[PDB]
């Protein structure tokens, strides 16, 4: 994340981060419940093995709450396209249950329809990770969240050099220093709506970080909700 | 607006328009309050709430 505030405690327990065979956190993810983690499908890619670690704000100290958990099942997205990062969406069975506790809880998931008409329609939507703090730095050790406004479609896709599919939206500043970065993918992307925080999309890419003209852009969880149901149905 | 338009039809989370009038639902580990709008959790840890304990 660029730009923003950190994470306090309590504030992003849906935050879940997804760790290499070195302990490294290389990409973000959403508590959807006790046995599901909700991550991009290109996450997949950065690592040949690795498990998530939830209830973690500061990945260089042990505040006691953290916990970590082995995947059982990897859901792809047979449709995910590394050429457009289109359909960038999995989700992530655990092998354990989570506890639910202090700052490890999950995120609702709201109703195509509603979520559209409603949280969509809302000013901003909020980002977090520990992914880079400046396009070029290294991923940050302390948790992050940016409240970043839906952009208009329309300007979303002239400002963006490659194709901006309808699996996709686009949230940010047009040239305010403020974006998610290398490292939050896979992680969450929540709508406040009455003190409660709905799952809206997946931190997906970006032409570099906070560019000026360019926008994040963020997978849109409400195309696949339908398929979220399946997938944590089994 | 009208019905769920406005104010989310004074739901607190879901709200659609069955058959007319408004009619609204909760996220799973929420229950619907006797006042058929808001959202009672079924549980400690809800989803979508930040953790204070
Ligand atoms: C296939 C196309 C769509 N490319 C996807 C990766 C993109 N590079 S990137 O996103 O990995 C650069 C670093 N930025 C980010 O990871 C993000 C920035 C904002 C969000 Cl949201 S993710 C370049 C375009
Ligand atoms: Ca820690």
């Amino acid at each position: 994340i660029v730009g923003g505030q950190e994470c306090k405690d309590g504030e992003c327990p849906w935050q879940a981060l997804l760790i290499n065979e070195e302990n490294e956190g290389f990409c973000g993810g959403t508590i959807l419940s006790e046995f599901y983690i909700l991550t991009a499908a290109h996450c997949l890619y950065q690592a040949k093995r690795f498990k998530v670690r939830v209830g973690d704000r500061n990945t260089e100290q042990e505040e006691g709450g953290e916990a970590v958990h082995e995947v059982e099942v990897v859901i792809k997205h047979n449709r995910f396209t590394k050429e457009t990062y289109d359909f960038d969406i999995a989700v992530l069975r655990l092998k354990t249950p989570i506890t639910f506790r202090m700052n490890v809880a999950p995120a609702c998931l709201p109703e195509r329809d509603w979520a559209e008409s409603t949280l969509m329609t809302q000013k901003t939507g909020i980002v977090s990770g520990f992914g880079r703090t400046h396009e070029k730095g290294r991923q940050s050790t302390r948790l992050k969240m940016l409240e970043v406004p839906y952009v208009d479609r329309n300007s979303c896709k002239l400002s963006s050099s490659f194709i901006i599919t309808q699996n996709m939206f686009c949230a940010g500043y047009d040239t305010k220093q403020e974006d998610a970065c290398q490292g939050d993918s896979g992680g969450p992307h929540v709508t406040r709506f009455k003190d409660t925080y709905f799952v809206t999309g997946i931190v997906s890419w970006g032409e570099g970080c906070a560019r000026k003209g360019k926008y994040g852009i963020y997978t849109k969880v409400t195309a696949f909700l339908k398929w979220i149901d399946r997938s944590m149905k089994t | 607006r009208k019905l769920c338009s406005l104010d989310n039809g004074d739901c607190d989370q879901f709200c659609h328009e069955e058959q007319n009038s408004v009619v609204c639902s909760c996220a799973r580990g929420y229950t619907l309050a006797d006042n058929g709008k808001a959202c009672i959790p079924t549980g400690p840890y809800p989803c979508g709430k930040q953790t204070l304990e």
